């Protein structure tokens, strides 16, 4: 369905580094979080 | 400052309820208790993990229980004086 | 005051007042029993400064709601223990945009704190 | 039954010590923590209160994220633990 719920956290955090985005843990509460500061940033191309 | 952001950043906060942060509304407070949030300390839990980042946080905040741009600010703050405080 | 107060007290004691100006720092035993102070510490971190320490007694009792002062060498106090202590080698508690006062307990823990930060 | 790295964690507040400094992160877990961003103590203490003190999550947490065997995630929780009902 959605390319960004099935990343895994630790792929989620290698799309965080890889863009540079600022960033603490991936855990359970901010999972939501950066999916979509990940989300926003390919939309910026 | 607020009455408000002044008692919460006085003393510890032990297990006061969320609405004892600054920037909890009564709206706020409740949206942040159903989805698990009832104490102000998994709020700083929270501020935490996001290693006290204020973008972050605020964004966190307005996406998970509504909040507008000052009560986040005011939250943050709060949070912020806390912790310089009392970690 | 331009300062806020920030205070954690986990014992019987707290650190009640601190002096803006660095003359004296100021112990309540906020409860109805004494309490042992026997090598207590006091612990005062000012900015980047470097700690400077107070060692009580290895006998000092704070009697219940009784209060004792310990005083800067220069603030020009009176020494009369229990309540009014000087400590003779230290001119000042020191001063600055960020006071942190914290009392230590005889094997080493934090028992209470006082913070003073300024804008 | 109690360590000097637990007993001089939870003798004061935290601050800004390294996640190396919590009871039970030893030297392999403590750099596995470091790669997956909890860098300083108190990153580990508010996945702790997010996860509301509770034992069971937090353990399964750390064993599955980082790879902590039991002695390590048990003496991690009882510092973290410990130090939140002294200082928060």
């Amino acid at each position: 369905g959605d390319n960004y719920a099935d990343l895994s956290d630790t792929e989620l955090t290698t799309l965080l580094r890889r863009y540079n985005i600022p960033h603490g843990p991936v855990v359970g509460s901010t999972r939501r979080l950066y999916e979509k500061k990940i989300f926003e940033y390919e939309t910026q191309r | 400052t607020s009455q408000k952001h002044r008692d919460f950043v006085a003393e510890p906060m032990g297990e006061k309820p969320v609405g004892s942060l600054a920037g909890i509304g009564e709206v706020l407070g409740k949206k942040l208790e159903e989805r698990g949030f009832d104490k102000a300390y998994v709020v700083l839990g929270q501020f935490l993990v996001l290693k006290k980042d204020e973008d972050l946080f605020r964004e966190w905040l307005k996406d998970t229980a509504g909040a507008n741009a000052k009560q986040s600010r005011d939250a943050f703050g709060a949070l912020r004086e806390w912790a310089d405080a009392f970690l | 005051s331009s300062f806020s107060q920030h205070a954690r007290t986990s014992g019987r004691v707290a650190v009640e007042e601190v002096d803006e100006e660095g003359k004296f720092v100021r112990l309540r035993n906020k409860s109805n029993e004494d309490q042992s102070m026997g090598n207590w510490q006091i612990k005062r971190q000012n900015g980047d400064d470097p700690l400077l320490t107070y060692r009580f007694p290895p006998k000092f009792t704070l009697k219940a709601g009784q209060v004792v002062t310990i005083w800067a060498a220069g603030a020009g106090a009176t020494h009369s223990p229990p309540t009014d202590l000087v400590w003779k080698a230290q001119n000042t508690w020191g001063c600055g945009n960020s006071l942190r006062t914290a009392l230590i307990n005889s094997t080493g823990e934090e028992v209470a704190m006082r913070k003073l930060v300024r804008s």
